[PDB]
């Protein structure tokens, strides 16, 4: 996260760290959606241009974390993966269209003050909240700058941007499965997700029922926090039919 | 730079 | 779940985090 701030304790209890076993390092962000299911970006697990193709045993899921590097004894919980499910129409060749994946945990995680699932939106949540100017929140332990690494979980609040403005900022083809967020050069304020934040959640707090909903997944960008550029997020609701199908069949 | 995690986690 | 998106240290205790008001203020409809 570039130009964000330290998260408060228990601020994003659904935040998950995807952790590579060897070498011991941050793979990506992710989010807790039930006691056995974790949501992330497909490019965190499968990305042929960078020789990324992780299997279940290559990684661990670390839940309830705040500090990036430290082992948070009696706070964090470390889970193993039973199975990975990548969207069958995930487009890694061109624009990361349908950049979404689910991971089933071997055992259910126990909820606590630091571990708690986020809601997934329904059609009405998405229609009411996914509006240009409305702000969401992005969290992660990724890069503090495009070109270092934070001590604790970072947070940034960012406005959803008009689809023509998202389209006009890039040469990349944008699909309905994506949305972009961030401030315009005129707005003054800054902030963006960056390398290492991928897979993390873009959340919004419903003013109707006061619940946090994960509207987006940190997916891609061209650099980090550049003027006239925006962060791109996987549109969670657009892909909920797939989420439900995987959970109904395998959970 | 990551602190070792308990052996129980593999 | 029935309890999704309600934080034990915030919503469950009726405590607000330091920037959640910025989100609410952007929800103009
Ligand atoms: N919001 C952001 N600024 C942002 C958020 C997350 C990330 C990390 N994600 C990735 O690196 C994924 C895998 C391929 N990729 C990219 O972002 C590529 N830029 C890579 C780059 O610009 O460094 C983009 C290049 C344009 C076509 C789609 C893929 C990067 C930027
Ligand atoms: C990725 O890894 C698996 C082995 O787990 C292999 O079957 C697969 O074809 C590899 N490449 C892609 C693009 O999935
Ligand atoms: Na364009
Ligand atoms: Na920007």
């Amino acid at each position: 996260i570039v130009e964000g701030s330290d998260a408060e304790i228990g601020m994003s209890p659904w935040q998950v760290m995807l952790f590579r076993k060897s070498p011991q390092e941050l793979l990506c962000g992710a989010s807790l959606i039930s006691d056995r299911w974790v949501l992330t970006a497909a490019h965190c697990l499968l990305y042929p241009p960078w020789d990324k193709n992780f299997t279940e045993n290559d990684l661990l899921v670390r839940i309830g974390k705040h500090s990036r590097t430290r082992y948070e004894r009696n706070i964090e919980k470390i889970s193993m993966l039973e199975k990975i499910y990548i969207h069958p129409r995930y487009n890694w060749r061109e624009n990361l269209d349908r950049d979404i994946a689910l991971m089933k945990l071997k055992k259910p995680v126990a909820f606590s003050d630091y571990i708690h699932p986020v809601c997934l939106p329904d059609r009405e949540t998405a229609a009411s909240l996914l509006q240009a100017g409305y702000k969401g929140r992005v969290t992660g332990w990724g890069n503090l700058k495009e070109t270092g690494q934070p001590s604790v979980l970072q947070v940034v609040n960012l406005p959803i941007v008009e689809r023509p403005v998202c389209k006009d900022s890039t040469r990349i083809r944008i699909t309905d499965n994506m949305f972009c967020a961030g401030y315009k050069p005129d707005e003054g304020k800054r902030g963006d997700a960056c390398e290492g934040d991928s897979g993390g959640p873009f959340v919004m707090k419903s003013p109707f029922n006061n619940r946090w909903y994960q509207m987006g997944i940190v997916s891609w960008g061209e650099g980090c926090d550049r003027d006239g550029k925006y962060g791109f997020y996987t549109h969670v609701f657009r892909l909920k039919k797939w989420i439900q199908k995987v959970i109904d069949q395998f959970g | 730079d990551f602190e070792e995690i308990p052996g129980e986690y593999l | 779940e029935a309890d999704c998106g309600l934080r034990p240290l915030f919503e469950k205790k009726s405590l607000e985090d330091k920037t959640e008001r910025e989100l609410l203020e952007s929800y103009i409809d």
